[PDB]
């Protein structure tokens, strides 16, 4: 029936490295802030266009700002300006910069930053002070040598044999973090129409320096 | 007025009249003191008159107030909507001569001291259109002639009794110009089924005893 | 031309044919805010790639 | 009671039980910096005591973060308390009451309130990230408020799975945070008994995520349990701290043999935990049966079947077992609380530990008299009524009992801010289900249905017919300053009383909240900052008041200062033409207002002590040092009231009789200022001269009062006045790369770099700078949005600077909607928010001057 | 000490005092410990250095203020009481109270009273002011104002204050200020003849769920049966108390005869088989009614030479025929059609007629315009009850008190109600604010919507 697998480790890093080319290498959400399905929804509600996002009808009919009729609350005379409210500041804090927020999705907040250190070099070993990391600048209740605490024979540490790396460790730590089916080792059957390859591309920021079209 | 009427949600905002068609820095400007003080004076006024004899209504009704926080006075009369606003407050500026506006100054010592601003009510710029819609709806089997008549006496008529405010008002000349290309389709469609290109004018705006149809024009056409 | 753009933003915000091609006049995007204009693309740590590109 | 209630390992009647012992309770406070592991820790702990409960897999449950919007956001908002009868390793149960607190440094209001009813403080580090902003200043916050402090250093796992250190090297980052820890701690304590190191057993080892915790103890429990000749004590007593392992004598040296022999630490506790992860994630399919063979974990083929992640959470669990590392910390160093009573009572209660109930109270007897002390609110789904939650440091609450609520204006004089109530119902609060139960005895938290009417933030509970002599506790003293200001409106005026009950609930739902009616009929509302803001709004317009609510832009709250002496000596005179009052204004000298406000000293000092600190400190001469009389708007003000009239020109019996009222008219004068009545800060205002009327109903009253603060007035605007405005300080976390990126958005809002450093151990770099609050808004998410995510910043009010304008200046000119440039600011400022109050277009000097 | 000797006691100025709304703080919008400047009429927290009325105290020298709910008068920033009994008026209009032989006496009083101002009125005939839209609201409380037995139980607020209520019970705000607006509109001793429903109906809304706003008038019929039984229903004190004050003055009981036709477009065979059938049979289903529901004939679509006035017209007994073993009404559902036959059974102290002058047809609603002729000081109803119920009920002449009109469109309607006021026996015509006089025998020539009769 071909509807369900599960594969072994050795056979996802292989087949995670041949897909190499159609993944982003990105090991957080943070990139997608403001560039998400709730930030979108809540422009379409607010009816505002994030730079790069889409635009949509008024999902509720505007409301003209020319129809106010200059209150004591809304007189232009108390305001004090420094930076203009940009559509992104009232998309982040909805309810603090909007009038009337309706139907308006709350965005979630950081996830703290992953901080993995990708192996470019297989001939390390699996754990390894890299380069990247910040050094530690190196600079005590301790009982004295001459005291007589001695361990039975018998006791050693616990995997002392066991090696504490092998061949295949770094790889296992990189499909911890591989997107999305890479990080599993087990699962189901999709169809080829229902595996799209391209939506990851068209999900992220735009690269620089693309034309008008290709942008829009 | 509060006694008689206590308001303690600061309520009486909610349906205040004001002129639409003026910006917003134009308009009236509701702070708590004058909205009170404008509904005060009109329950005042609408105390004296029995509800018998005849009634004074709020929502047909304007009461416009200039004080240390408004700088204009606004008032429609007569077709017109004028406002004025002095010299001394919120002009702070030199003024050049415009179509539309009033130098009132003083008549004792003959100084300029407040300038009133002019324009065409909305309801006066809506019965023109609805007499420009009459007379298209009824030309029916009619003739052109009979319909550049009609054209040119509502044109003089209003053109006659407004003679600035036509100017100042910027809504009204592309009104005017609007209903003139919906008479001269009206012709066109009538001349042939066919909707031609760059029509000559010299038909249209040639004087009836040489054989044109005389129009009137209030627009820039070139030739 | 910036300055003046931005004054512009905050008076706004305070006072048949089968076409296959989606019109430019379409985009968003068309800041003034230089940090949305220049925007720093990631560097992930030297080590990862933009999907796609060579 | 009988209610139902999910099933337990524990029994509620054992727990009922065991409150009434209160030797084997202990009330905890979970805090530490955003995102740091707290509530999966907390859950962790529910789901052990609740075989039930679960945390998903994909998905992990909080159960604190209970409200939709703390769902939503990812933070945690509101403090959540928990029960719990957990056990030690000895075998022996204890109850633990814990209040989990959020993390944002905007919500350092729950982190306070949680720790008046607490009694040790539980502070959860990241093992990657490290010191923070939020960890340095919740450990300033506990050590000041003499609560026992404890470690839990949490995420041990990105040192194995994200950044792959070697275990040497793991071990020197732990000792680092270890370090930075207990340098903290003896920088904001004076006394050094307090040190905090894993071999006194102060700190914890724990990954909340994959349900790992220890300490050397229960590490060596373990290797006692699977060889049963060794003393675990001596073990862990012998295990951390440059203790060399020697095999051929089977001995622990602090020399180290071979010159490259790990330390026992590295040896015993962190290689194998390398071990048992590498071989979990990477051998899955190879060599890990054998693995788990030999460590004895037999689990079944549908258990090892699953991915990755859940797979280690699993043998982990297996592996470890329970949280008694935990446990084993909190008993041993923190009070009981019948020993901690003494300290609380000392430092909380207004009438002193000396007197007869402060010692009552100090027993901490179930049989005593009633003195519960409510610091939270919290309100029921429907949004109708709150629930006070509170500790009982005395006697014993009784359901259906009548008591007296005292509020905070209370005194034995004054005692009309009390008020008799008839408690319904009481709830031993478990975070998500309340258990509820008829009588809770002292040394517990309860939750109390009743009481909330007369209490708006913080209130005592006692019993009526006794406790004549009673005194409310200190209100609550945060550790910041709500300066972030918006004003709020209904969009349609027929539903203001829906908005005005909507903001009395939120004024009571969160603790450092501020709203206040101004002259012009304006609803303002006070918070820290941005993100506070967003949740309060939300709030209001969903929660209690389902109404649609216009708001106005963010603004912040300036003060008002003086930067040299008043021109000329300036005078009033009372309107009876008597009671004649001549004041001299100047600025204090550095710091003083911050010795003041931090209080550093104290109005109610002795005036010996009080003379003898002004003179050796601040160079005064003893003859002013000896003639203070108050300490500006509140008794810990920054502003400072002296008198010089000597003797011999005035009666000093006289100027002790109006001494009140020129001190409540002075108090009044600095609190609301003349500028743009705002508060004054760091003057000093010297009475020069006052001739007296001699009959007391020709002074006194209505008479000195308005005239002292006409005088002030005068003074102060003689003195060349100056606007002082709110500078946040800002902590950025940001890649190596994304530090100049940091810079520019800084530089671009009149921001300064303070400094910009790297974490050791870490790939990243903290930059620490100071920005103006009002420029501050947008800030965040302009930094996150310019980098793409990879920068997160903090930001936190540190102290009052001046406005670089001159404010008294008539010769600028505003513009209504365009950024005034840097010399004028203080001018714009000072209009703007005058029209805003509604008060006159602007001030003159000579306004409060009875000669114009 | 100094008590009885204040020398700022001139200051006050009842001009200004206005007690009808909420009683907050105007800076702290806190309900603790309120006071009332006598001055200005504002409302701040209270007493004790510091707080709001001392600051305001010395700010603006108002040396004079009460507290809202201990009625005990204080001079600032120097705290001492005020004991002078030349101020007791403005306690008694603060909250007013009513001993027994005031009540006894209330309906007994012929003399008028005369406000603060030079306002002669007299209690129970006192405008309510109107917000935006208000007037059915105003109407139907007028309306149930006038009714002694309720108004009797309602002026007293220890018949009702302690009975017991749920935790999160919002319907109780309905009857506290039903009984707040009851007294002052009886208060006899005022400073305005007119009387501000806001807090009532803000309660009202509350309650409702915004059905029934201030911004937008519904219907008066409606609005009555739902009030009426919110009451009842908030009296009722953790249970169905089955007899409150609302079920003892107004609640009757009816007895229902359905008899459901066989059916239209069935052949007469059948029909007259399935009488057999008993479905089709008089059954009783006697029930408990608020109000009767009188229903009009449709307008006559073409008018005649008598009565030359286009205007129809119909008796009142015509119109009750209704509810007589005779008469019977075509009930028609969906699908079947029922003859009813109905049958008083007990008759109420205090009968509500509600006409249904509006019905809703194919396009839209429309006021059916005719009159009921009825007679004002009696109607007889002993021949539409039954023999076996005759001779329980002694008296059953009824007399018209009260009658809500409805004048206007459908759209701008608009509501006055008149009143007879007893002590007198004056018809007072009120709308809005304006009270006037009107004539007994220009009663009946209205379009009357709700009558309130009493069975004497
Ligand atoms: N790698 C790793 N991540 C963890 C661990 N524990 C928690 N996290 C993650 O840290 C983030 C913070 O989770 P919480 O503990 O619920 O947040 P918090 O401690 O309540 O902090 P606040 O949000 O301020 O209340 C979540 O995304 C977790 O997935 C851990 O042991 N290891
Ligand atoms: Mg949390
Ligand atoms: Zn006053």
């Amino acid at each position: 029936t071909y509807q369900r697998w599960q594969f072994t480790l050795p056979m996802m890093s292989t087949l995670y490295r041949l897909a190499n080319q159609l993944l982003t290498d990105l090991v957080d959400d943070n990139y997608f802030y403001l560039f998400d399905l709730k930030a979108f929804f809540t422009s379409k509600a607010l009816n505002m266009a994030i730079p790069g996002g889409p635009k949509f009808e008024p999902l509720v009919r505007d409301i003209n700002l020319q129809d106010e009729d200059w209150n004591e609350f809304n007189d232009i005379n108390k305001i004090i300006i420094r930076q203009p409210i940009r559509t992104e500041y009232k998309i982040a804090f909805p309810y603090l910069y909007n009038n009337l927020p309706h139907h308006v999705h709350l965005t979630w907040y950081h996830t703290p930053n992953v901080v993995f250190i990708k192996t470019e070099d297989p001939d390390l070993p699996a754990f390894y002070f890299d380069p990247l990391i910040n050094p530690i600048s190196h600079r005590e209740p301790l009982p004295d040598d001459d005291e007589e605490f001695e361990l039975p024979e018998f006791v050693e540490p616990f995997l002392k044999d066991t090696p504490l790396y092998t061949d295949n460790t770094a790889n296992g730590i990189a499909l911890l973090w591989a997107p999305r089916p890479f990080n599993l080792r087990s699962g189901r059957t999709r169809r080829a129409l229902d595996i799209p390859l391209v939506k990851n591309w068209y999900r992220e920021h735009c690269p620089a320096g693309q034309p008008v079209k290709v942008r829009v | 007025y509060l006694t008689e009427h206590p308001d303690p949600n600061n309520e009486n905002i909610v349906g205040y009249n004001n002129k639409k068609c003026w910006p917003r820095d134009a308009r009236m400007r509701l702070m708590k003191h004058d909205v009170n003080l404008g509904r005060a004076v009109f329950w005042d006024i609408k105390n004296r008159l029995p509800r018998s004899v005849t009634t004074v209504q709020w929502e047909n009704s304007f009461v416009s107030v200039y004080s240390k926080d408004n700088p204009n006075l606004l008032f429609n009369m007569c077709g017109f909507e004028c406002r004025i606003l002095p010299k001394c407050r919120t002009s702070y500026e030199e003024f050049t001569h415009k179509d539309g506006v009033w130098n009132l100054q003083n008549e004792v010592t003959k100084e300029r001291t407040a300038q009133c601003f002019l324009r065409v009510d909305d309801e006066s710029m809506q019965r023109f259109h609805n007499r420009v819609r009459q007379i298209l709806m009824a030309s029916g089997s009619t003739t052109f002639t009979k319909i550049v008549n009609k054209w040119n006496t509502a044109l003089i008529g209003l053109m006659t009794y407004f003679r600035e405010a036509v100017v100042n008002t910027q809504e009204l000349l592309d009104l005017l110009v609007k209903c003139e290309n919906k008479i001269q389709t009206r012709i066109k469609i009538g001349l042939n089924s066919k909707m031609p290109s760059r029509f000559p004018p010299v038909v249209f705006y040639t004087p009836k005893e040489l054989g044109g149809l005389g129009m009137l024009s209030m627009g820039h056409v070139l030739i | 031309k910036d300055k003046s753009k931005e004054l512009h933003a905050i008076k706004e915000r305070y006072l048949r044919k089968f076409v296959f091609e989606w019109d430019a006049s379409e985009d968003t995007s068309i800041d003034y805010n230089p940090l949305y204009k220049e925007r720093h693309q990631v560097q992930l740590l030297g080590r990862g790639f933009i999907a796609g590109i060579d | 009671m009988e209610q139902t209630l999910p099933v337990t390992v524990y029994e509620m009647d054992f727990l009922a039980d065991l409150m009434d012992n209160s030797e084997l309770i202990r009330n905890v406070t979970l805090c530490g910096h955003l995102h740091h592991g707290k509530t999966c820790f907390v859950d962790c702990l529910i789901e052990q005591t609740h075989p039930e409960i679960r945390k998903r897999y994909d998905q992990d449950l909080c159960y604190t973060d209970i409200l939709f919007t703390e769902q939503e956001r990812g933070v945690g908002i509101k403090s959540t308390p928990v029960t719990v009868v957990l056990p030690d390793t000895k075998g022996k149960s204890y109850l633990f009451n814990i209040m989990d607190t959020p993390g944002h440094v905007n919500f350092s209001d729950e982190v306070t309130a949680g720790l008046r009813i607490s009694d040790g403080v539980v502070l959860f580090i990241d093992a990657a990230e490290g010191v923070m902003l939020n960890t340095e200043r919740l450990i300033k916050h506990a050590v000041q408020e003499r609560l026992a402090v404890t470690v839990c250093i949490n995420k041990i796992d990105r040192l194995i799975l994200e950044l792959k250190l070697p275990p040497t090297d793991a071990y020197y980052k732990l000792r680092h945070i270890v370090d930075e820890v207990n340098g903290l701690i003896s920088m904001y304590s004076t006394d050094e008994n307090l040190i905090l190191s894993p071999l006194l057993g102060n700190v914890c080892f724990s990954s909340s995520q994959y349900s790992i915790c220890f300490t050397l103890g229960s590490f060596a429990k373990i290797y006692a349990d699977t060889f049963g000749d060794i003393n675990y004590q001596e073990f862990a007593k012998r295990l951390w701290g440059d203790i060399y392992f020697n095999p051929k004598t089977r001995k622990f040296t602090k020399k180290a043999p071979t010159s490259s022999s790990q330390r026992s630490f590295v040896e015993f506790i962190l290689e194998p935990l390398y071990k048992i992860l590498a071989q979990v994630v990477g051998d899955v399919d190879t060599s890990l049966p054998r693995t788990l063979d030999e460590l004895g974990i037999h689990l079944t083929k549908e258990e090892l079947k699953l991915n990755i992640r859940p797979l280690l959470r699993l043998v982990c669990k297996k592996f470890f077992g329970e949280f008694t590392g935990f446990v084993d910390m909190c008993v041993q160093h923190i009070p009981s609380p019948k020993v901690g009573a003494k300290p609380k009572i000392e430092h909380t209660y207004t009438g002193g530990v000396d007197s007869d109930l402060g010692e009552a109270m100090s027993d901490c007897d179930p049989d005593g008299p009633l003195m519960c002390h409510t610091t939270k609110m919290y309100s029921t789904d429907d949004g109708v009524q709150f629930h006070a939650f509170g500790r009982v440091l005395s006697g014993t609450i009784h359901a259906g009992q009548p008591v007296k609520v005292l509020g905070e204006n209370y005194t034995l004089e004054d005692e009309e801010d009390s008020q008799i109530c008839t408690v319904g119902r009481l709830w031993i609060s478990v975070a998500r289900y309340h258990i509820e139960v008829n009588r809770v005895p002292a040394g517990n938290w309860v939750l109390i249905e009743g009481v909330d009417q007369p209490i708006v933030k913080t209130a005592t509970i006692t019993e009526p017919r006794g406790n004549e002599e009673a005194q409310i506790f200190r209100p609550l003293k945060f550790n910041t300053t709500s300066v972030i200001k918006i004003a709020v409106e209904p969009v349609n005026p027929s539903e203001l009383p829906k908005m005005l009950d909507g903001l009395r609930k939120v004024n009571k739902s969160y603790p450092s909240l501020t709203t206040k009616v101004e002259e012009s009929g304006e609803h303002v509302i006070l918070g820290t900052g941005e993100l506070y803001l967003d949740c309060v709004m939300h709030d209001l317009r969903k929660m209690y008041s389902e109404i649609d609510i216009k708001v106005a832009d963010p603004v912040v709250t300036f003060c008002e200062t003086v930067v040299e002496t008043s021109s000329l000596k300036c005078f009033a005179e009372t309107p009876n033409k008597k009671n004649k009052i001549t004041m001299i204004a100047e600025p204090l000298e550095k710091g003083l207002a911050e010795d003041i406000e931090n209080e550093v000293v104290q109005i109610t000092w002795n005036r010996k002590k009080l003379g003898e600190f002004f003179q050796t400190k601040y160079d005064w001469d003893l003859l002013a040092a000896r003639s203070i009389w108050a300490f500006g708007p509140d008794a810990t003000g920054p502003n400072i009231l002296v008198d010089d009239t000597l003797p011999s020109e005035v009666d000093k019996a006289l100027l002790g009789s109006v001494k009140d009222s020129i001190v409540q008219g002075f108090q009044w004068g600095t609190r609301e200022g003349p500028l743009c009545d705002e508060l004054i800060r760091n003057v000093k205002f010297k009475i020069l001269d006052a001739v007296v009327a001699q009959e007391p109903l020709h002074r006194g009253g209505g008479q000195i009062i308005p005239t002292a603060r006409r005088v002030v007035y005068s003074a102060f605007l003689m003195a060349t006045p100056r606007l002082m405005e709110p500078y946040y300080f800002v902590e950025v976390q940001a890649p190596a790369d994304c530090v100049s990126a940091v810079y520019t958005v800084l530089a671009r809002r009149r921001g300064h770099v303070t400094q910009d450093a790297p974490i050791p151990g870490s790939p990243l770099y903290t930059i620490k700078a100071f920005i103006p609050a009002i420029d501050s808004f947008g800030f965040e998410t302009d930094l996150r949005t310019h980098t793409q995510g990879q920068a997160f910043s903090l930001s936190v009010f540190h102290h009052w600077q001046i406005v670089p304008g001159d404010p008294l200046d008539k010769s600028i000119v505003i513009r209504p909607l365009e950024p005034q440039p840097a010399p004028h600011l203080a001018r714009e400022f000072m209009i703007k928010t005058r029209r805003r109050k509604g008060l006159s277009e602007d001030v003159s000097i000579s306004k409060f001057f009875d000669d114009p | 000490r100094r008590s009885r000797h204040c020398p700022y006691l001139d200051t006050i100025n009842r001009s200004v005092l206005d007690f009808d709304f909420e009683k907050l703080c105007s800076i702290s919008l806190s309900h603790i410990n309120a006071y009332a400047c006598l001055v200005c009429g504002k409302y701040f927290q209270g007493r004790g250095l510091k707080s709001h009325a001392y600051i305001h105290s010395v700010q603006f020298s108002h040396h004079v203020f009460l507290n809202l709910h201990t009625l005990k008068f204080y001079c600032l920033p120097d705290n001492y009481e005020i004991i002078d009994s030349s101020l007791e008026d403005i306690t008694y209009v603060l909250k007013p109270t009513f001993t027994k032989q005031q009540i006894a006496n209330l309906d007994k009083q012929a003399k008028l009273s005369r406000a603060y101002d030079g306002t002669t009125y007299l209690p129970g005939i006192v405008g309510l002011n109107n917000i935006k839209a208000n007037d059915y609201a105003n109407a139907v409380l007028q309306a149930l104002s006038n009714v002694p037995p309720l108004r009797n139980y309602f002026l007293e607020e220890d018949n009702y204050k302690n009975i017991k209520r749920p935790p999160g019970d919002i319907m109780f705000l309905l009857v506290q200020r039903f009984g707040e607006l009851m007294r002052k509109l009886w208060n006899p001793r005022n400073f305005k003849a007119h009387v501000s429903p806001h807090e009532m109906l803000q309660a009202v809304v509350l309650c409702s769920k915004k059905t029934f706003q201030i911004t937008k008038q519904g219907d008066g019929v409606d609005f009555l049966s739902w009030f009426l039984n919110a009451l009842h229903s908030a009296l009722g004190g953790t249970k169905k108390k089955k007899k409150t004050i609302v079920t003892d003055v107004f609640q009757g009981s009816m007895r229902i005869f359905t008899k459901k036709l066989p059916h239209p477009d069935l052949p007469a065979e059948e029909k007259e088989q399935l009488l057999h059938n008993d479905e089709y049979q008089e059954t009783m289903v006697e029930s408990t009614f608020m109000y009767l529901t009188l229903d009009l004939p449709t307008a006559p679509l073409y008018k005649d030479e008598k009565e030359q006035l286009i205007i129809p017209q119909v008796p009142l007994f015509n119109i009750l025929a209704k509810f007589n073993g005779i008469t019977e009404k075509e009930y028609k559902t969906y699908k079947e059609n029922f003859l009813k036959r109905f049958q008083l059974t007990k008759l109420p102290p205090y009968l509500i007629f509600c006409i249904k002058r509006f019905t809703k047809n194919n396009f839209f609603v429309e006021k059916n315009p005719t009159i009921v002729n009825f007679p004002i000081t009696n109607v007889d109803l002993r021949e539409y009850l039954s023999e076996e119920v005759q001779a329980v009920h002694k008296n059953t002449t009824y007399d018209l008190i009260a009658n809500i009109v409805h004048d206007g469109k459908p759209s701008e309607g608009s509501y006055r109600i008149h009143v007879l006021h007893h002590g007198t026996g004056k018809w007072y015509e009120l709308q809005d604010l304006q009270v006037t006089d009107i004539l007994p025998q220009m009663i009946t020539l209205s379009e009357a919507y709700i009558q309130i009769w009493k069975r004497r």
